[PDB]
């Protein structure tokens, strides 16, 4: 009974957050009404990590839904799994954040944040032994990015010894034409470097390219993008949710994955890559899972892992398979590409196997990499940031909310420092 | 090969065979260490909360 | 009769403890019930098996054991398991959140909050002893609780029970089953702090056990359950002399006397044979000569190393089953001509031998076959320092970059403790090389 | 793809083996401290044998035998021959030898030295070397650990030139403890007439430095087996195989079989091979004497290509198959 409290903020945050709860509710045999109807005891053994129990043996997600406008949450409450959420855990404003980090962090979000913290507190108080928090949000908008990071900082102040974990969706001009997203994202990364323990870098650039190139979807939708995100979120939380040895709680994961406190940005990967309703009939072999899960084309961050080195890796295999073959194949990846794993962290790849496959697959594998190649992502954002900032373009939207240019300069400098620190360990020898 | 000190009982026996001859810290100190570490944690937390207050 | 208290710490310590106490019950004829029909003395005894079991008025035989874990899942399985009636609740101690594979969290942060409780619970077992001779402590090197809390407990036992011997059974980390990248850090940290408080420590490398299970039990991918059943057989071999009538290693002090001439060099190598698959349809029973010769094969050691390239300080042979001294001596004579066995100059070249006529007991439905004779060799050889060299090198690689060090400093540990522990290990390696080369 | 690391940069033999391995395309060379290797070409000293064979999913092979130094150090070899019943105090192919410490077998050496004078008593002190009949002088030289060995007063002398030589044989011992004697040996010759009273040391360096006649009879004072066999036939009516090689093979086998229980990696978690250079003197009567064993030999220039290829074929590819120049000394 090591509870996690889940928060989802802004449009993107609530969209992928709601999909996460649909996907893992089905895995745990919980229906849209909160009733359990599964066939395995494995489903319920750690159900309390993400669910509260009610009377009638109802299971309620330990989830808080936040937004500065009502639209997406109205959508969620009218979705399939809308009823499953605790009605008092819907916390929303009317003003919106207008894709503006300053509105989310300093003005509009500040008016709403105490209400949110009140709900967070009610959930935390109910916990036998709270582990920490997970937040879903995008970095490119205003609410998830600005108010999301505001929340992270306030939660850290009230719960300074708990783990803070985020699923953070990075903007890409391949998916959004909103010009200020690199500003919002850079301001947010500055916050994440300081205040989270673990951040999964979910890159819309990678998501779009997987859909277009690999899944051959000529007009990718957010539904298609979020299908990849919810598969990934299911895979990377598997060790938290089912009986197991490795990375079985947020703190043990962090101690295995984070060798230096600022370098806590992870590149997730998944195999097999599927589109919604592709419904494929051949299971992958263990060698296939292993090859594909490490492939650049299967990464959810648009970074070439061959351009960097792995500091640490977690791999999670799901389904009925030979654990002997899993061990053999995992050893083969490392022994065949040993130069890509830093030699000064011995045995830095850990493997978990869970018997329960995700819905629709017999076999799957999820990859979590702490790779120095993630610098490519931050460099991409930094270049977009500087192209505008050198001319102070669009800054009036932010200074109108009380921000000074100095705050932008500090955020930029901190992210460029982060990039340089990755490069440092990339070039480091034993 | 010399056998010595053969001891027997209903449960078993034992013997020795020679092939060749030859040729602190107080309770107080512990408590202090645990408290010094606790104070360092508390100091580091205090610095964090100060930073968050700024 | 002098009592021994077993203390099981962290997941590895607890689960190995489960396996051992199950085996002890089978060997002594004690039911999960806690009842022992063969014990004709009701409510109290002076017998050798009373070293490990106390008695209730109703004739329940209760392990002189404490289980400690900072998290409740594993000890919860003992509580609700087969042998739930065996232990009383005050023997099973749990916390709410664990040490997260962090020595500093186990030793400083959480250990501070639970050490006095554990000691009070140990004190209660000690109060039921007429002649407590000391402690047997089971733990991993790699876990945060196994490493960090154990070393705190060992320091405090030296204070509260200064006269009493302390033996360890320690699980040395192996990547094939390990769950943390920082296990080398935890290993060096706990060895440094425990070294002065332990009189004799039996290290078991999970790698060695893992491979024995693969090679000899034909287990494709060994589980902790497979590993622990094999370990419990080795542990039972070693503690048999405390639990049965005999004249060798009859109390804890004799382990140090017989195996440990130099106090810091207190890590004897265990080697065990034969390990045979219960699934093997046809099996030829191995002679005294064959199982004794097997004791000098690295493939059968609890730690893989090469004793041909070190020196011996002591050697004990512990037989179970159909064995007589004449056959042991013939086997030894032969082995000495064939094998590289060099003792240090200041030690006699020889073996202490114990024979218990009851063949090893195996758990019904386990992996091991019943054999008519088995042997555990305990040798203090300088070759076991290969394991310290391996561990120290991994430590050096990470520590040079200060990788993961902030997790320890964040729990209030000073960075200087890393280098102090590492210096101690450097000196230890130096001690071995002086004795052995 | 197989992987290897290189930890002795000063090795001419394994530089070539390394070059050969890469040329196969099926071997990749890792950074020296990457632990995920199949093959280690190790350092000459304090090779970390204790770290080998603990890598899941890798078969690991190293180009040295732990413990082979007992054969390959002067003092250890002496002690090894005296105290091994397989070799024994009575062993007829190794010159009388004693271990002496400066500032120990000193007494024993004198005990038999006094025997020698009443009633040929030349000896040699090895660590710079000193040949002398004065025992007293030799002991002084040592003082300011050595072996004192009976100096072969009656060497076989090559003609024309009246010059002494020594024979180097290359021996490869694989992971199965198969003993392979390389077909080709070399005679390291003195280019000076042997003077009973530069000309006593067949050392290649010494000849080049101190000999006016370096290179006149043969290229770089090296005579190879084909020529030497022809010389033996013409001058002595016999062959290299019969007069000398039979003894050489006997000695190599005796030494390595002696040490086998101590250094064999047959049931070990890592495997070893090693290349040895055995050095022999032969006397007037065509009796062969062992001088020493080298644990890290170089090779003769024109034999590098063949020998190193042989190492890859026999010692490496035997363990790591890809996708004879040796005589097997059968036990
Ligand atoms: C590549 C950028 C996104 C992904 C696509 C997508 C938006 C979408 O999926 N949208 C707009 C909310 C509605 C949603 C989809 O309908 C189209 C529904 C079916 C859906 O996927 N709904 C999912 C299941 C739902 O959970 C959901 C998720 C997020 C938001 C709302 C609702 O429509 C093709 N967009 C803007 C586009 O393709 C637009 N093109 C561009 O913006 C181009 N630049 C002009 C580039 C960036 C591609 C065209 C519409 C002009
Ligand atoms: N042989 C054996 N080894 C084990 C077992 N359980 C864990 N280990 C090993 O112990 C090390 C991990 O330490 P654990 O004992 O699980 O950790 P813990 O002491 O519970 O410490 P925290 O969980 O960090 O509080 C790894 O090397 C594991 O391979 C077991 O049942 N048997
Ligand atoms: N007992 C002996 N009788 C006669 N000559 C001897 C001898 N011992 C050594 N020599 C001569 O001395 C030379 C060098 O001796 P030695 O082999 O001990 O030196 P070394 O080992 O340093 C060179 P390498 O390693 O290449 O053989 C030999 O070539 C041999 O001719
Ligand atoms: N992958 C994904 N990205 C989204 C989704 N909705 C919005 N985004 C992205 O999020 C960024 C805009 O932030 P958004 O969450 O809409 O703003 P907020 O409501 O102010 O937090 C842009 O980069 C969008 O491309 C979604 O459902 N899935
Ligand atoms: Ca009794
Ligand atoms: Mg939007
Ligand atoms: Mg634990
Ligand atoms: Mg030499």
């Amino acid at each position: 009974m090591r509870e996690i409290v889940h928060i989802q903020a802004g449009q993107c945050g609530n969209q992928i957050g709601a999909k996460f709860w649909e996907v893992i509710s089905d895995e745990h045999g919980i229906d849209p009404t909160g009733s359990y109807h599964g066939d395995s005891d494995l489903q319920l053994e750690r159900i309390n990590v993400y669910y509260n129990e009610a009377t009638g043996n109802k299971y309620v997600p330990r989830a808080i839904l936040v937004d500065l406008e009502p639209g997406t949450m109205d959508s969620v409450r009218s979705g399939p799994f809308g009823q499953i959420f605790r009605p008092d855990n819907f916390v929303f404003g009317q003003s919106g954040a207008g894709n503006n980090w300053a509105k989310g962090h300093y003005t509009e979000g500040a008016e709403l944040v105490d209400s949110v913290l009140d709900v967070v507190r009610k959930e935390s108080e109910s916990c036998d032994c709270l582990q920490g928090f997970q937040l879903t949000h995008s970095l490119g908008g205003g609410t998830g990015s600005g108010m999301g990071t505001l929340l992270i900082s306030k939660i850290r102040e009230e719960y300074p010894d708990r783990i803070m974990n985020t699923f953070s969706v990075m903007p890409s001009p391949k998916v959004s034409d909103t010009v200020v997203e690199p500003y919002n994202a850079t301001l947010s990364v500055h916050q994440l470097v300081e205040n989270t323990d673990e951040t999964y870098c979910i890159d819309n650039e990678a998501l779009y390219d997987i859909c277009f190139r690999t899944l051959k979807l000529t007009t990718p939708t957010y539904g298609d993008l979020n299908h990849l995100v919810s598969a990934t979120m299911s895979g990377v939380t598997t060790c938290l949710r089912f009986p197991g040895q490795l990375n079985a709680d947020l703190r043990k994961l962090a101690v295995n994955m984070v060798p230096f406190p600022r370098l806590h940005f992870f590149m997730p990967g998944f195999a097999p890559l599927t589109s919604r309703g592709s419904q494929q009939y051949r299971a992958l072999t263990v060698p296939e899972l292993t090859q594909q899960m490490f492939d650049s084309k299967n990464m959810m961050a648009a970074c070439d892992p061959r351009h960097g080195r792995y500091l640490t890796v977690a791999a999670i295999f799901r389904g009925r398979m030979s654990m002997k073959e899993v061990d053999e194949q995992m050893l083969n990846v490392q022994n065949k590409n040993s130069s890509y794993f830093v030699e000064w962290i011995p045995n830095n790849v850990k493997t978990a196997v869970c018997d329960i496959p995700p819905r629709g697959l017999k076999m799957s594998a999820t990859f979590i990499g702490n790779s120095t190649a993630i610098q490519e992502l931050f460099k991409r954002i930094s270049e977009q940031f500087t192209a505008m900032f050198r001319r102070k373009a669009f800054l009036h939207w932010y200074t109108g909310e009380g921000m000074d240019e100095m705050e932008f300069t500090e955020a930029e400098s901190n992210m460029n420092d982060l990039v340089s620190e990755y490069q440092q360990y990339q070039d480091a020898t034993a | 090969m010399e056998v010595i000190e053969l001891n027997k009982c209903t449960s078993g026996q034992s013997f020795e065979v020679i092939l060749k001859p030859p040729s602190d810290p107080s309770l107080e100190e512990i408590q202090k260490k645990l408290e010094a570490a606790e104070e360092r944690r508390k100091y580091q937390e205090a610095e964090l909360l100060k930073h968050l207050a700024e | 009769m002098r009592e021994c208290i077993s203390i099981h710490v962290g997941q590895a310590g607890v689960q190995i403890g489960n396996a051992c106490w199950e085996l002890y019950c089978l060997e002594h004829g004690i039911q999960p019930d806690g009842q022992m029909p063969s014990d004709k003395t009701i409510g109290g005894g002076d017998d050798s098996f009373n070293t490990f079991f106390s008695e209730t008025g109703a004739g329940k035989h209760v392990p002189r054991a404490v289980f400690v874990d900072l998290e409740p899942t594993v000890i919860d399985e003992v509580r609700t398991g087969t042998y739930r009636q065996l232990f009383h609740p005050e023997q099973l101690i749990t916390g709410k959140e664990d040490a997260a594979n962090n020595y500093a969290r186990g030793h400083y942060t959480i250990g501070k909050e639970i050490i006095d409780l554990v000691l009070d619970r140990i004190r209660k077992l000690a109060d039921q002893c007429t002649g407590l001779q000391g402690f047997l402590v089971f733990h991993s090197f790699g876990g945060g609780t196994g490493s960090g809390f154990t070393s705190l407990l060992m320091e405090r036992l030296s204070v509260d029970y200064g006269k009493k011997s302390k033996l360890e059974f320690s699980i040395y980390p192996a990547p094939q089953v390990s769950t943390a990248v920082v296990e080398p850090y935890n290993s060096i940290l706990t060895t440094h702090t425990t070294l002065e408080h332990s009189d004799c420590a039996f290290m078991v490398d999970n790698e060695a056990i893992y491979d024995i299970c693969r090679r000899n039990l034909d287990i494709e991918r060994p589980t902790y359950t497979n590993l622990n059943r094999l370990i419990s057989q080795i542990v039972s071999s070693i503690t048999a002399s405390l639990r049965f009538d005999g004249a060798l290693n009859v109390d804890l002090t004799e382990f140090q006397t017989n195996l440990v001439p130099y106090p810091r060099i207190h890590f004897p190598l265990a080697t065990y044979a034969p390990v045979i698959s219960a699934e093997k349809a046809y099996h030829e029973q191995l002679s005294v000569a064959e199982i004794t010769n097997a004791c000098f094969e690295p493939a059968n050691q609890m730690v893989k190393c090469d004793p041909r390239h070190g020196k011996y300080m002591a050697c004990c042979l512990l037989y179970r089953g159909d064995v007589v001294p004449k056959d042991v001596n013939a086997a030894i004579a032969t082995i000495k001509t064939k094998r590289s066995i060099q003792f240090v100059d200041w030690c006699p070249t020889g073996f202490k031998v114990g024979i218990n006529y009851q063949p090893p007991t195996v758990v019904p439905g386990g992996d091991l076959a019943k054999v008519q004779r088995a042997v555990c060799m305990l040798s203090n050889t300088t070759a076991i320092a290969e394991a310290w060299a391996r561990l120290d090198h991994k430590f050096d690689l990470m520590y040079a970059k200060r990788a993961f060090v902030h997790w320890y400093v964040g729990e209030g540990m000073e960075e200087g403790e890393f280098s102090e522990a590492r210096e101690d290990m450097a000196a230890l390696e130096k001690d071995y090389e002086e004795v052995g080369v | 793809m197989y992987t290897f690391v290189v930890r002795d940069e000063n090795s001419s033999v394994y530089a070539e083996v390394s070059r050969l391995l890469l040329a196969t395309g099926q071997w990749k060379r890792l950074r020296k401290d990457n632990p995920r290797f199949n093959l280690m070409l190790g350092e000459r000293n304090r090779l970390p044998f204790g770290r080998l064979g603990h890598e899941p999913g890798l078969v690991q092979l190293v180009n040295y035998y732990r413990g082979a130094d007992k054969l390959c150090r002067k003092a250890s070899l002496v002690k090894l021959i005296k105290t091994s019943p397989e070799l024994s105090e009575s062993c007829t192919w190794f010159p009388e030898s004693y271990v002496i410490y400066p500032t120990d077998e000193r007494e024993v050496f004198l005990a038999a030295y006094n025997r020698r004078r009443e009633g040929g008593n030349v000896w040699i002190a090895k660590s710079g070397i000193l040949i002398s009949s004065e025992a007293s002088e030799l002991l002084d030289f040592i003082d300011e650990v050595h072996v004192i060995q009976k100096y072969l007063e009656k060497p076989l002398l090559l003609e024309p030139g009246h010059r002494k030589f020594d024979i180097r044989s290359w021996v490869l011992v694989d992971h199965l403890y198969n003993i392979y004697l390389y077909r080709e040996g070399v005679l390291r010759t003195s280019s000076e007439p042997y003077n009973s009273a530069t000309c006593h040391l067949t050392n290649h360096c010494i000849q080049k430095e101190y000999s006016k006649n370096y290179g006149r009879y043969e290229e770089g004072n090296e005579m190879f087996f084909e020529e030497f066999n022809q010389y033996l036939m013409d001058a002595l009516n016999t062959t290299l195989e019969n007069s000398i090689l039979l003894q050489i093979k006997h000695i190599i086998r005796s030494c390595l079989m002696c040490i086998e229980p101590a250094i064999s990696t047959k049931h070990l978690h890592y495997q070893s091979f090693q290349l040895f250079g055995f050095d022999f003197m032969v006397d007037e009567e065509l009796k062969v004497w062992l001088i020493e064993v080298n644990g890290a030999p170089a090779c003769a220039q024109k034999l590098y290509a063949e020998l190193c290829q042989g190492i890859v074929d026999v010692a490496i590819s035997s363990v790591f198959p890809l996708a004879s120049i040796f005589i097997k000394l059968h036990h």
